[PDB]
């Protein structure tokens, strides 16, 4: 059982005089030879993609850090000087803007894959917790990130998502103006995102430290609703080579899209008008954020009491509690809510590959994240708001209540007994 | 006595604590540089009335516009009711009706205001600029960040905004001038 | 049909004379009003698009306007090291540095020159002072144009530039006839590479690390095949 | 012996749930109940002053990086913007540029300390390694640091410590070039010395964390040359809270002083050159870098080829080896020799409280310190060019000659026994 | 004797008549050759130093020189939100922004604008376009004043910045004897000011920082001692 | 086969990896921008012929001074022998010995040679500015960094300066200018 195998440092005088610094101890003990099942399909890759795309991200931003300016006046022409004067210059650029991309798209079949497998249901909510932190870090710092060109959007952008922190009242146009610098976006909002850009990724790291030693502790999920049974455990093959191989494969496959697009398409998820210096006088039309931030800006953006469903008009009885505040508090909740899940969901049970209701409703689930990216880039005139609406209110009313009923009345299925599934 | 020395020590490291850390989360506010926060001399100079002026200051657009009659008549065609902000932001007066007869501007040092209303070029929603030349859906100001359709007056209608185009203090300087602040 | 250029694809590095006709045009026309400040002058030599001599470079540099300096107020020669210039306003329009990559492109601005043609049987007599594009979006439209919620029936809009090319506005020292849609397309294609230079260089390394990862994915599916063979047998 | 006592994580239900992340059972039974001896003077204080300020110098850097503009034409601008404009201002910048001073002063004790206390030796030779490889890293860092103000030293300091690199030969102008990212110094060096200064403390405070590692699984090391005899242990009483109580009062004092200084005496460690702008075409008198270099700057502008002792015609030799390349070997080989201490002293004893010889040569080391420190400021004429010979000869004779001939001859002391010292 | 400052010690926070007359030299004396950019025109409302009357500084700053503009080249009234202006060449000297601490500091300027005497009896002739100095170090010296190795005999040097006062140059507004000596003391007050604003602060905080920190150890002593009591009893 | 396949697969990964090491390390070099390097034309423009001139170049200063006659016959008295670097850095010539009669410079385009001497005024040893103005032990220029002494040609002497000041190449444009580079 846990068998640790620590090797009972017994190589050799090398190997005995390093019982001064543990370190080699901890690598091969725990980090390495970690039993895990063999029943894992290949959606246990991706936090290794995870791991490779933010150590790229932050080797590439120090890089860049080093030809770029934070200034008003001298940060588009520093960009430019690093995509045209610099050895590597647009690789870097491009690497970095689009694993971005790639970072976030690979935490959301990440996310996905867990509520699938019952990842948030005990024992494991301290992983869940720490993941959700991090998603919050990672939405700041690429929102800090996309401000620094400087360009047209990175302005209006750090407006808009600005003005949230203002709209809540008492404390809005203090927070706005403390965050700022000042009334309105400048210089200052450059420096203090730069800076900050450059400091949270090692908060990350760390809490990835948290979150690698947390399911260490606590036993990899399996596509089952069983363990690996402790008690000696000719399942459960260790991690190298065998997943480690596994992964690098996954990897090199990810790695080679990824290049392919930077190479042919790396200006496709862009947005253009973050090519045209800032104008403080005039805005384009449809700014559209960004791509991983849509889902949240719809669910923003829905309610505006323009629906007989307009909770809006109810939520009025209190006078402080406006239409913007609302929206806002749907938006936390609607990741709070992700947060709690694993005290929601009332059920004696694990994965559902063995709960259908759940797999319809979870389905339905992917497609209104599906649609929110979609509507995040439309326009607020019918049929768009109604289409928001419902996917808003599904997202809640899964989190919130599907899950009860499910616990209470979905075990129509045999469960699977001896990881060990030789088939 | 055991109790009550520790727990002071406590308390003195506890307030030193937080003597060191309010500086940190001071210097983030506005500077001394950013304090400064004054007015500006826009002269209307024979624009082409009718079209529209825009200029800078504190950092966000100025909007002065001349007056198309077409433009003053759907205005002055607006009863309170149906209105979502009443107050007429502009705080060069008190909190009286958002009326056009208010709402539009002071009089050139002179008697009349349907002629030039120049109000704060910032959507109260969130802050964005809408766009101007007549558009929208009621012949005055589109937002195209969240789609919030604004009057010739610049009073709210049709969107999430829930307040009109503020108007800042401004009074003329003889009949070729504005002076904001 | 579409036109399509040389770079337009996984190749295509773009062909050379066509971006000297391109700056033989810029620097005769689109260059009275618009400039290209992130665009250094030593580029014209850099591999990839125009190699031309670095002679010919100098004297093209010393024979623009007069960028004054950065340290002592005073009007130089204007150094190749330094930028092109910058025509900024009264009666001029924006920087062509990157406006390749601001609207697919390129098109944009073939199928934008390419259309100036006379107003339309809506609105014959136009406007004074503007003039009419079959492909510009961001212009205004008179009322007579607009439908009943203010879209517009026009194809495209009122652009501020006027027409910038007649039949045959210059000649080819190669030998090319100089009509408008060829003088057009070179022109796009100059702005391309002063938008992106390093095009090929790109394309050049997406081959190299496409190939290596492809070899490397392969020997690690033969690795994992081989691991994980004494398990997946009897199934 | 070694007593961790674990908690057994008895409290109650919420210590008993947190065996998902067993987080607080690491703190308690390792980094706070770590038993201590008991007879600790006021020397084993200084760790903790290093570690906070570490943390100071951090949170400053963070919170100036927020004004600062890397560039030539707005850098001055920026740190007068500071100094003037916001709120608290001179206050970061001097608590930045003076903690500085006291973080060297503080490791320069923490160094010394250890030479006499026979901490270098077995079996505390990987605290060692790391804590020179930590000089190192904040050395550097320190230099990258006082470039950023873009005054009149930072510019020459750079140049000359810069040109160091550039001295040794077939591959000294190509590391030059690679470095300054040019031929000479411009805005280049200073973004890359930003962020790189923005990017060690990190790096620091991971080895910080290997070497809180290490001397917690290898025991503290006591005024004698004895240990905790494990086998209970009346000795030894715990960290927390006897000796976290002591070092914070030590760490008040010190702190007092500090504030004191930064108040009253803040520009006394600069220099006034510091406030005026950059001429590359004019160079000031006595540029005299700084003050925690100044050892390394003499043994390095000592060897002239100007004393009867010059080694230099004798190493001429070799047409390679100049004068400039002798005198940077001379200078890392007197940190690596620091370095390789452990392996030099062939004593099997430990403290030289019982060792009177070692007493005296380890005074006249630290006596060498001083006057090196007091050298480099002063000009290369006569006669301090043969008080900077000596004193480096010094320096080197007693790291490798000194100490074998003690360990050979040096036993004229009863050591003491019974950690518990009752007298 | 040394004639010390207010600011010179624990206390001393800029008493301001000093400052105001400081002003009064500076804008009517020194302005003609010297500058200071690094100083904000609104710092003289600021608190600390000379708590003047905003209204006059703006009058004060539109009757300065024209400080063009940032964004749209033209003339401008110069916004007290500017810096001073900046003298810079063909006769004029450095920036006095923060010559107080490149130098103790004030006593500098004090015993160098004091002091500009005859040349000696080892060269009455002295220098043409070159002044004497008995302070400043950093001139030229004549080869017949040097020592046998380069080093001068005189007390200072040569400066190249002619007197700047004479017997009575200006009138003081409250009343005072606007000699040399009070006038050089005034103005190196102002420069200290003009380098260090914040300076009362600091020392307001050193105290409350002292004072809070010495409770904090004497508390930690405290819980020290009585920790460490069953163990240090005995002996 | 066991071993072949697995030390391939090692070896592919290291060769990756070294090709994705590579630019982070390129990057830090040169870049075009500061790969112009090119000339300056300084005008000698009756500057007072004895004392001193220097002009920005390349990021460093050039030096341009004439000479007087003590500072010449002094060079000219210079033998060989007991002279440091005795190469005549100058680039415009051969290594050609260190003597002032190639050492000092062209010839205005006419037939003259000890009146005039351009330099790198950029110490050899790490680079530093020394002073001129008749300084040091030698009548020339001294360096304040570690104490350098340059005699009048610009010869090494008395210090660890290995070397001489450096000549670039430099010819003159008849009689009033000089071309650097
Ligand atoms: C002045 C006589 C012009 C010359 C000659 C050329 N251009 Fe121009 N251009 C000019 C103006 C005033 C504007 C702004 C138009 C507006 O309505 O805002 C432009 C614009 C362009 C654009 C941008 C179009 C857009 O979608 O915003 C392009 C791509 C452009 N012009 C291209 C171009 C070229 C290639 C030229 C040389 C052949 C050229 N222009 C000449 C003014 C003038
Ligand atoms: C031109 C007529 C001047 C006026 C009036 C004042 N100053 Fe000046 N100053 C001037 C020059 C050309 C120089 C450079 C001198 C040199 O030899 O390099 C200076 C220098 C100073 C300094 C710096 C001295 C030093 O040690 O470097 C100071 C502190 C100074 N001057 C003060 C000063 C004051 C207070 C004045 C008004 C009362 C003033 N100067 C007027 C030119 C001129
Ligand atoms: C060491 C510095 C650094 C680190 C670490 C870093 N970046 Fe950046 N980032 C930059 C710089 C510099 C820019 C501006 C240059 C640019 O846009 O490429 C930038 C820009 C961006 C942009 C906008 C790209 C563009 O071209 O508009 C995004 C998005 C972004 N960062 C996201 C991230 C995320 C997400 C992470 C890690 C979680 C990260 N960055 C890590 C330095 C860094
Ligand atoms: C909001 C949720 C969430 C986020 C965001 C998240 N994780 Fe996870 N992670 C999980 C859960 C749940 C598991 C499953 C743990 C288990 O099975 O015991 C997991 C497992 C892992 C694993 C091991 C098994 C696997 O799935 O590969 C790794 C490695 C990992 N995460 C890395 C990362 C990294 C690196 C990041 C961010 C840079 C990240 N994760 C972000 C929740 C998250
Ligand atoms: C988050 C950023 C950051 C960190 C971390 C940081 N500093 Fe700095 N440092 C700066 C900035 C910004 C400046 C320039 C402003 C200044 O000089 O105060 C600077 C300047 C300096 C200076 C010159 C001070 C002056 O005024 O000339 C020194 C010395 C220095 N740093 C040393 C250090 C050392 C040693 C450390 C930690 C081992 C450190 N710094 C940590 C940001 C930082
Ligand atoms: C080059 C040597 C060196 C450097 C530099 C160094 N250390 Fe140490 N450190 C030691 C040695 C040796 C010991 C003694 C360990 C023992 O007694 O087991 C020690 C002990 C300690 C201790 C525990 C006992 C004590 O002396 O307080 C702390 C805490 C500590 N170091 C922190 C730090 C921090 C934080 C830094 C830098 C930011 C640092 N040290 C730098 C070598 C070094
Ligand atoms: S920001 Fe103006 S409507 Fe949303
Ligand atoms: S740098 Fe010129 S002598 Fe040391």
């Amino acid at each position: 059982s846990g068998i640790p195998h620590d090797h009972y440092e017994p190589k050799t005088g090398i190997e005995k005089w390093l019982h001064d610094r543990l370190p080699i101890v901890g690598l091969v003990y725990d980090t390495i030879m970690i039993p895990t099942p063999k029943n894992l399909n290949w959606w246990w890759i991706w936090g290794i993609v995870l791991a490779f795309t933010l150590v790229l991200q932050i080797v590439t931003g120090i890089v860049l850090a080093m030809h770029y300016t934070p200034h008003v006046d001298l940060a588009f022409a520093s960009v430019e000087h690093i995509m045209r004067d610099v050895n590597g210059g647009w690789a870097m650029r491009y690497i970095h803007a689009n694993g971005a991309s790639l970072f976030f798209l690979a935490v959301y079949i990440h996310i996905f894959r867990g509520l699938y497998y019952g990842s948030y249901k005990a024992p494991r909510e301290i992983t869940w917790i720490v993941g959700m932190v991090i998603y919050l870090l990672m939405m700041g710092t690429a929102f800090m990130g996309y401000v620094l060109p400087w360009g047209q959007m990175s302005f209006w952008g750090a407006t808009v998502i600005t003005g949230l922190f203002g709209a809540i009242p008492g404390i809005g146009p203090s927070i706005q103006a403390w965050l700022l610098g000042g009334p309105a976006v400048d210089n200052a909002t450059l420096n203090r995102f730069f800076s900050l850009h450059y400091l949270l990724p090692f908060v990350i790291a760390a809490l990835v430290a948290i979150h690698i030693w947390a399911f260490h502790t606590t036993g990899n999920n399996n596509p089952t609703g069983v363990e690996v049974r402790r008690t000696a455990e000719k399942d459960t093959l260790p991690f190298w080579p065998y997943f480690v191989i596994k992964d690098l494969f996954a990897l090199a496959l990810v790695l080679l899209g990824f290049f392919a697009v930077v190479a042919y398409m790396p200006n496709y998820l862009g947005h253009p008008d973050n090519y045209v210096q800032a104008n403080p006088l005039s805005t384009p039309a449809h700014i559209v954020p960004e791509w991983y931030f849509l889902p949240f800006y719809a669910i923003l953006r829905a309610f505006a009491a323009d629906v007989w469903v307009v909770i809006l008009v109810d939520g009025l009885t209190f006078g402080i509690v406006d239409a913007k505040f609302f929206g806002v508090i749907a938006m936390f909740g609607a990741i709070a809510v992700m947060a709690l899940a694993p005290w929601l969901d009332t059920s004696k049970v694990r994965s559902g590959a063995y709960r259908p209701k759940f797999r319809m409703w979870f389905w339905f689930l992917v497609l209104d994240f599906v649609v929110l990216t979609w509507v995040g880039a439309m326009p607020t005139e019918y049929p768009y708001d109604w289409i928001s609406l419902i996917a808003s209110t599904y997202w809640f009313a899964y989190f919130l209540v599907i899950l009860p009923l499910l616990g209470a009345t979905e075990k129509p299925e045999p469960i699977p007994a001896s990881i060990e599934e030789d088939f | 006595r055991r109790d009550f020395l520790y727990h002071a020590t406590a308390a003195t490291g506890v307030v030193v604590t937080g003597a060191a850390v309010w500086p940190l989360i001071n210097q983030m506010n506005a500077s001394a540089d950013v304090k400064a926060m004054a007015s500006i001399f826009v002269d209307v100079s024979a624009v082409e009335v009718g079209t529209q002026l825009t200029v800078k200051w504190r950092g966000k657009p100025v909007f002065i516009r001349r007056r198309d009659e077409k433009d003053i008549e759907l205005a002055r065609s607006v009863p309170l009711g149906a209105l979502r902000d009443t107050s007429a932001e502009n705080a060069n007066k008190p909190g009286a009706e958002a009326t056009d007869e208010n709402r539009t501007l002071p009089a050139f040092d002179g008697t009349n205001t349907g002629e030039w209303l120049v109000m704060l070029g910032v959507c109260t929603h969130l802050g964005c600029v809408p766009m101007g030349d007549k558009s929208g859906d009621f012949g005055g100001w589109f937002c195209p960040c969240h789609g919030s359709h604004y009057d010739s007056a610049g009073r709210i209608r049709k969107g999430p905004a829930p307040r009109n185009l503020d108007i800042p203090v401004a009074a003329f300087v003889d009949e070729t001038t504005i002076k904001l602040g | 049909p579409d036109h399509a250029f040389s770079f337009e694809g996984i190749f295509g590095k773009y062909d050379q004379a066509q971006l000297r006709r391109g700056f033989q045009v810029y620097n005769e026309v689109c260059s009275a009003c618009h400039g290209m400040k992130f665009v250094p002058i030593r580029t014209l030599a850099d591999d990839g698009g125009p190699q031309l001599d670095p002679t010919f470079v100098r004297e093209y540099a010393a024979g623009l306007d007069t960028i004054i300096d950065k340290d002592s107020g005073e009007e130089r020669d204007r150094k190749e090291t330094d930028m092109f210039p910058t025509r900024v306003g009264d009666g001029m329009g924006p920087d062509l540095s990157v406006m390749a990559k601001a609207r697919g492109g390129p098109e944009y601005i073939y199928n934008y020159v390419i259309g100036f043609e006379e107003n339309p049987e809506c609105a014959p007599e136009g406007i004074d002072g503007y003039y009419y594009n079959k492909t510009f979006q961001i212009g205004g439209v008179p009322d007579t144009c607009k439908d009943a919620a203010g879209v517009k029936i026009t194809h495209g809009s009122w652009a501020r530039m006027p027409p910038p090319l007649v039949d045959d506005q210059v000649t080819y020292e190669d030998g090319t006839p100089a009509t408008v849609d060829q003088m057009a397309q070179d022109v796009s294609a100059f702005l391309m590479w002063a938008a992106e230079p390093k095009l090929v260089a790109r394309k050049q390394m997406g081959l190299v690390a496409m190939v290596m990862l492809g070899l490397l994915s392969v020997m690690l599916y033969l690795t994992n095949k081989r691991l994980w063979a004494p398990y997946k047998g009897h199934k």
